[PDB]
RNA sequence: UAGCUAGUAGGUGGGGUAACGGCUCACCUAGGCGACGAUCCCUAGCUGGUCUGAGAGGAUGACCAGCCACACUGGAACUGAGACACGGUCCAGACUCCUACGGGAGGCAGCAGUGGGGAAUAUUGCACAAUGGGCGCAAGCCUGAUGCAGCCAUGCCGCGUG
RNA sequence: CCCGCAGAAGAAGCACCGGCUAACUCCGUGCCAGCAGCCGCGGUAAUACGGAGGGUGCAAGCGUUAAUCGGAAUUACUGGGCGUAAAGCGCACGCAGGCGGUUUGUUAAGUCAGAUGUGAAAUCCCCGGGCUCAACCUGGGAACUGCAUCUGAUACUGGCAAGCUUGAGUCUCGUAGAGGGGGGUAGAAUUCCAGGUGUAGCGGUGAAAUGCGUAGAGAUCUGGAGGAAUACCGGUGGCGAAGGCGGCCCCCUGGACGAAGACUGACGCUCAGGUGCGAAAGCGUGGGGAGCAAACAGGAUUAGAUACCCUGGUAGUCCACGCCG
RNA sequence: GGCCGCAAGGUUAAAACUCAAAUGAAUUGACGGGGGC
RNA sequence: CUUACCACUUUGUGAUUCAUGACUGGGGUGAAGUCGUAACAAGGUAACCGUAGGGGAACCUGCGGUUGGAUCA
C-alpha cells in the first residue's frame, strides 16, 4: 500500500500458468500411442470420444483428441499432437493433426479439408 | 501523530469549504501564510489575518460566489511520505491552466504559471482548483 | 467402426458410469451406457456390442445399446428418489437374516409383503447359527417356526463352519436368486461359502461393530452357480419401507390373513379395534402370530408417517 | 539460503609485474564483509536495441553493430608488440583412427556437408570483378572475409492470373 | 533495362456464415455420429454436426498451433483494495527502519537554474534524394528523455547551533471503577454421613422403563462433612491492551479522568524482526473432587439409536507449578 | 523443509492437477415441521 | 638429480543432487451405482469456530465462543 512497502518489497507481477505444458512452447511435438480409447464428456454432452494416451519426444505422457469421424490409430502410433484445449473432456488438452505422418485425414471430408488433412479433390 | 501540517490546511480549508463554514483558523506558520498569500493573490480566498505571537494563528475567509465553493478541489501533492520535485519545464498545470498549482521554488512560493515564466522549478507544494 | 458386431448380453453388474456385461460366449466386460438408457441394472438382458480388441494388449470399453423388457424385477422405495430396482429377471429372493447383527421380525414381513406384492418366491435364511447355544438355537426356531407354519422355506445356516448349507445349496440350484438382507448378515460370506469361488476373488468381509454392522458391499454381482442357476449379491439394506404399497396390498401380503377375509362383519374392516374382525379372534386364539399381527399394523402406521413426502412413485 | 571470511582485512619489509595492488613471501596487527541481503542455491552472456504499449511500463536480446567469454575435457607454459593462442606447443583424460602391437594420428562451436536429436532451418556452388585484410618496392599471390549464385511462400513490398 | 513474335493464351485457393462477428437455406442424422476460442449445439423442420447450393472475409496465400505485449486499472508509480465479495496480525510493548510541531542562524546534502563534456554508428521520427512504385538504400536534422563536472539559487526537505511551547511527559489536590495478585470470612443452595419422627412408595417422561425403597426409601427435623459458585443489587452499568473481571473485608499493586497552577522543552507517531500477555479444550507432575459431565454402562423410541429423552457415570471441570498459543 | 512443542499439534508455506465460475448485497416470486390478522 | 607449486587419480568419509524404485498416503476429476440423507425454512435436536472423545458414512456428544439464528409482552 504505503510507498514505504512497496519499497520495502515491490509488486510482484503473476506469471501465466501454460496450460499446454507438454509443448514445451513448440507448436507442435511428436509422440507415440501407447493406448487408444473411448471416453465420456461433461454432462450437458453424451458421446463416446475418441482419444489417445500418448508417450511424447520429451517424456511427457498425454491424452490427446482425434477430431473427425473415424481413426487409423492405434497402439505404437507416431503421431503428431497440437495445443488446445477441450471443454468437456476434463485432462484432454491437445489434439491431433489429422493427416501429420501416421494419422490419415477423414474420409470424404469436403468442407474445412485443411483442418483433417484431407487433400482437395481432384475435380 | 501530527506529521503534516500542510496538509492540516488544506483539509480544514476544504472541510470549511463543505460544511459551508465563513471562516477557518490553523496554528499559523511561515509556510502556511505564504501559502495563504498565493490563495489571496490568486483570488482563491478573499483574505487571511495572523494574530498572537507565542501561538499564532492563521485565519482565513472563505469565498462563495454563488454560495457553491469558490476552491471546488484542492489536494496535497508532494506529502512527507513521498516528496515531489519538478523541473522548469515539466511543471505541472492543473484543470489544463485553468486551475493554479503552488511550488515553492528556490526563489520563495509562487503559481506554477509564475515559475516557469521565471524559469525556475521546485517541490509542488498542491493542486488548488 | 472401433466396435464390434451387437448381440444380447447380461448384466453381471452395474457401476455407475459403466456396467459389467457378459457376452453369450462367456466373457464379461467392462461396457459403457448409451444416455438415452434409464434404468439399467443387474440380471438385466441388454444388446451391446465390444469393442475391437486391441489396445494396450487389453480390452477396450464395450457400448451397450438398449436393454430388454425386464420379467421380473426387485424394487424398493427410495424417499427423494422414488422407488428403484435393485435386480431384474431376478425368479427367487432369499432373505438373509442373522442374529448377531440384528433379528428383525419386522424387515422379514417387510420383504415378505414386497415379494409377495412381486409374485417372486421367498425363502427365509437364518445365518451364523454358530453363535447361538444348543438352547438358544431351541429359542430362535420356535419363531423361525412361524414362517415354515405358513409353508414359507426356512432354514439356519452358519457360513463360517459351513453347517447345513447343503439344503441351502439344493434350493438354489437351477434358479436365480437373489441374496437380500440388512447389512452384516452374512450374504457375501454365505455366497463365498456356497460359489467356493477361487481364494484370490472374494467378496469383502468386514466385522460388525457395536449395535450394527458396515455396509462393504455396494453393489449388485451376478455370480453363476455351480451347479446350476444364478445368485446375485446385493448392498445391505437399512430400511425396506413400503409407502409406494397400498395399505390392501400390505393384507394381500400377509400370507396368513386371505383364511379370514370377508369374516369381518364391518366390510371395511381395518382389523385393529373394529368389531368383528376376524383376524383379531383368530390372533386371540393363537391361530395367527401375534408377532405377525403387530408388524402389519405398526408398517401400516409407518406408511403415514412416510406419506409426508409429495413425490411421486409411480 | 543468516552468518561468512585466516592471505582472510590491514601494516612494515623483501620479491615479482609493463604498471598500482596480498600479486607473492616473512613478521605484525585482528581485522573485513553482512538485513542498504553478505554467503549459499537456481537461472542467465551484456548493451545499442527489438516487440508491444498513449505513456509509464511489459516481454526480450534472432539479424546488424559495440563489449565479454570459449575453441574435445582439465592444466601449464613458450614464442611474441600483442596468446597462456579455433585450423600452435606439452602433459593428463575420454573417444575415433593407423599399426609391423613395438608405438603413433586427430579435434568443423570456420565454409559447404554427414549421421543423430528435433515440429523445424538451405549447396559437399562461382569469383577474387568490386570493398576490406595478410605479405610484397611493385607486379602479384593468398583470402569459405566478402561479392554473387543455388534451395525454402520464412517474412515484407510489388505485379499478374485479362 | 529496351525492342520484336505468338496467342487469352501458362497461372486461385483457404477459412468462415448461432451470438460475440460480416455472411442462410435444403437434405442426411437424431444426446448417435460429431462441433466447439467463450457461452454453448445435437433426442424428428438442427441457420451451430456431415453433404450440397448461396453468401462473407482474405488472397498466392489462407487457416491451426506456439509465443509475447495489449485490451487487464487483473501487482494499480502513473493507476486498486481490506465491515459483509480475497484481504486489519488475538492484543500489547518495543530495537532497527519510515515519518515528524514552531522560530532564528549557518551549511548546500537532497532540490532547482545555467554552462560545459559526454550519451558510437545503425535503428525510431521529420524534411528530402535514388531504385519504373513500394519494400529497400540513402543525405541532413531531430531525438538519444541519461550520466558527469563546474558555477550559482536557498523557498522546501536534510545536517549544525541557539531557541519556543501548542505535541509529549512530570508534580500538587481529588473522583469513579466486577482492573490485577495474595489471605481471611459470610449466607443461601446441592450432595453425603449420623440420628429423631414415620409409612409405602420414591424417582422420571409426551407416555414409560431403567434405577432407589420395608435393612425404612422418598418426606420432615437436628447435628455434621466437603466442594464449587456468589440470587437480589444488575443496568442499553463500570473497569481492562486484548483474553477477560461480580458476595464482604484486609494487605500489595496498575491504569484512567477532573480543576488550578508550576515544571521540562519535540523528549513524538508507527514498528519488520524480538519480547510478553493471551477464552475454552488439551498435556505433565501432585492434590482435591459437591454439582455438572465427553467416554462408557443401562432403559425406552426406532429397521437400528450406535443420537435426541431417561437412570447412572470416568477423564475433565477446581488448586499449585509447568507446557500448549 | 525450518523453528517451536512432552505430545496433541502450532507457525512460516508451495506446487502439480482441475473448473468457468466461486462470491457479496439487494429485487420479484415460491416454500417453511416461521409468525400476525 | 633433487625441492616448491600443481592438473589427473586412490582411499577413508561427509554433504548435496539426479534417475529409478519395492511398499504406500492423501488428493483431484468424471459419474446416469450403493447406503443413509449431513446442510439450506426454527431443515424438523439452530447453524458455525476452536478443542477433546466416539462412530460405515455424511456426522454425534462434552467445554467455551459468535450471530453470519428463527419464534418470543
Ligand atoms: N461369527 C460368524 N461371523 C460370520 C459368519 N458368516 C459371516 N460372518 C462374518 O460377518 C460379517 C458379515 O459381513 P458381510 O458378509 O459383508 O455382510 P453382508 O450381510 O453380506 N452385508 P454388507 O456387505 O452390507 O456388510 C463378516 O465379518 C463375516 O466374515 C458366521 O457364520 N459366523
Ligand atoms: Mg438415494
Ligand atoms: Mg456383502
Ligand atoms: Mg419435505
Ligand atoms: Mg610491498
Ligand atoms: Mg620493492
Ligand atoms: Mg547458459
Ligand atoms: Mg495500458
Ligand atoms: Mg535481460
Ligand atoms: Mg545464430
Ligand atoms: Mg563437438
Ligand atoms: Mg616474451
Ligand atoms: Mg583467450
Ligand atoms: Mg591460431
Ligand atoms: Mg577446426
Ligand atoms: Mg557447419
Ligand atoms: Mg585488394
Ligand atoms: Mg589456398
Ligand atoms: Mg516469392
Ligand atoms: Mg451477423
Ligand atoms: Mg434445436
Ligand atoms: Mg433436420
Ligand atoms: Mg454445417
Ligand atoms: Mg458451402
Ligand atoms: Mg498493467
Ligand atoms: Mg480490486
Ligand atoms: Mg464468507
Ligand atoms: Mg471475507
Ligand atoms: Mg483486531
Ligand atoms: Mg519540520
Ligand atoms: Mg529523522
Ligand atoms: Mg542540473
Ligand atoms: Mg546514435
Ligand atoms: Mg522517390
Ligand atoms: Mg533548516
Ligand atoms: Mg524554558
Ligand atoms: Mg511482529
Ligand atoms: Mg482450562
Ligand atoms: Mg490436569
Ligand atoms: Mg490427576
Ligand atoms: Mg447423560
Ligand atoms: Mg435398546
Ligand atoms: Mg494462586
Ligand atoms: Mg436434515
Ligand atoms: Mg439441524
Ligand atoms: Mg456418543
Ligand atoms: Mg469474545
Ligand atoms: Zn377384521
Amino acid at each position: 500500500a504505503t510507498v514505504n512497502q512497496l519499497v520495502r518489497k515491490p509488486r510482484a507481477r503473476k506469471v501465466a500458468k501454460s496450460n499446454v505444458p507438454a509443448l514445451e512452447a513448440c507448436p507442435q511435438k511428436r509422440g507415440v500411442c501407447t493406448r487408444v480409447y473411448t471416453t465420456t464428456p461433461k454432462k450437458p454432452n453424451s458421446a463416446l470420444r475418441k482419444v489417445c494416451r500418448v508417450r511424447l519426444t520429451n517424456g511427457f505422457e498425454v491424452t490427446s483428441y482425434i477430431g473427425g469421424e473415424g481413426h487409423n490409430l492405434q497402439e505404437h502410433s507416431v503421431i503428431l499432437i497440437r495445443g488446445g484445449r477441450v471443454k468437456d473432456l476434463p485432462g484432454v488438452r491437445y489434439h491431433t493433426v489429422r493427416g501429420a505422418l501416421d494419422c490419415s485425414g477423414v474420409k470424404d471430408r469436403k468442407q474445412a479439408r485443411s483442418k483433417y488433412g484431407v487433400k482437395r479433390p481432384k475435380a | 501523530s501530527m506529521q503534516d501540517p500542510i496538509a492540516d490546511m488544506l483539509t480544514r480549508i476544504r472541510n470549511g469549504q463543505a460544511a459551508n463554514k465563513a471562516a477557518v483558523t490553523m496554528p499559523s506558520s511561515k509556510l502556511k501564510v505564504a501559502i495563504a498569500n498565493v490563495l489571496k493573490e490568486e483570488g482563491f480566498i478573499e483574505d487571511f489575518k495572523v494574530e498572537g505571537d507565542t501561538k499564532p494563528e492563521l485565519e482565513l475567509t472563505l469565498k462563495y460566489f454563488q454560495g457553491k465553493a469558490v476552491v471546488e478541489s484542492i489536494q496535497r501533492v508532494s506529502r512527507p511520505g513521498l516528496r515531489i520535485y519538478k523541473r522548469k519545464d515539466e511543471l505541472p498545470k492543473v484543470m489544463a491552466g485553468l486551475g493554479i498549482a503552488v511550488v515553492s521554488t528556490s526563489k520563495g512560493v509562487m503559481t506554477d504559471r509564475a515559475a516557469r515564466q521565471a524559469g525556475l522549478g521546485g517541490e509542488i507544494i498542491c493542486y488548488v482548483a | 467402426n472401433l466396435f464390434g458386431e451387437p448381440d444380447e448380453g447380461i448384466v453381471i453388474s452395474r457401476f455407475g458410469m459403466h456396467a459389467d456385461v457378459e457376452s453369450a460366449d462367456g466373457d464379461v466386460h467392462r461396457c459403457n451406457i448409451r444416455r438415452t438408457i434409464r434404468s439399467l441394472v443387474t440380471g438385466d438382458r441388454v444388446v451391446w456390442r465390444p469393442g475391437k480388441p486391441a489396445a494396450e494388449g487389453v480390452n477396450v470399453k464395450g457400448i451397450v445399446e438398449a436393454v430388454h423388457e425386464r420379467t421380473s424385477v426387485l424394487t424398493r422405495p427410495d424417499f427423494y428418489d422414488g422407488v428403484k430396482p435393485i435386480a431384474a429377471n431376478i425368479d427367487q429372493i432369499v432373505i438373509v437374516s442373522a442374529i448377531l447383527p440384528e433379528l428383525s421380525l419386522n424387515i422379514i414381513d417387510r420383504y415378505l409383503v414386497a415379494c409377495e406384492t412381486l409374485q417372486i418366491e421367498p425363502i427365509i435364511v437364518l445365518n451364523k447359527i454358530d453363535l447361538l447355544d444348543d438352547e438358544g438355537m431351541a429359542f430362535v426356531n420356535e419363531q423361525m417356526d412361524i414362517y415354515r407354519n405358513i409353508g414359507y422355506r426356512v432354514l439356519m445356516v452358519s457360513s463360517h463352519t459351513q453347517d447345513g448349507l447343503k439344503p441351502l445349496e439344493e434350493a438354489l440350484t437351477g434358479r436365480i436368486s437373489i441374496f437380500a438382507g440388512q447389512s452384516g448378515v452374512g450374504k457375501s460370506s454365505l455366497l463365498n461359502a456356497l460359489l467356493g469361488l477361487q481364494k484370490e476373488i472374494l467378496t469383502n468381509d468386514i466385522s460388525d461393530n457395536s449395535g450394527l454392522g458396515q455396509h462393504t458391499t455396494t453393489a449388485a454381482r451376478l455370480y453363476h452357480f455351480p451347479h446350476g442357476g444364478d445368485v446375485i449379491d446385493s448392498p445391505g439394506v437399512r430400511e425396506f419401507g413400503l409407502w409406494h404399497l397400498e395399505p390392501e396390498q400390505i393384507t394381500q401380503g400377509f400370507v396368513e390373513f386371505h383364511d379370514y377375509l370377508g369374516l369381518c362383519k364391518y366390510r371395511d374392516c381395518k382389523h385393529d379395534t373394529d368389531p368383528g374382525c376376524a383376524i383379531r379372534e383368530a390372533v386371540e386364539e393363537g391361530k395367527i402370530a401375534e408377532t405377525r399381527f403387530e408388524n402389519y399394523h405398526r408398517i401400516l402406521e409407518s406408511m403415514a408417517q412416510v406419506k409426508t413426502r409429495k413425490n411421486f412413485s409411480d
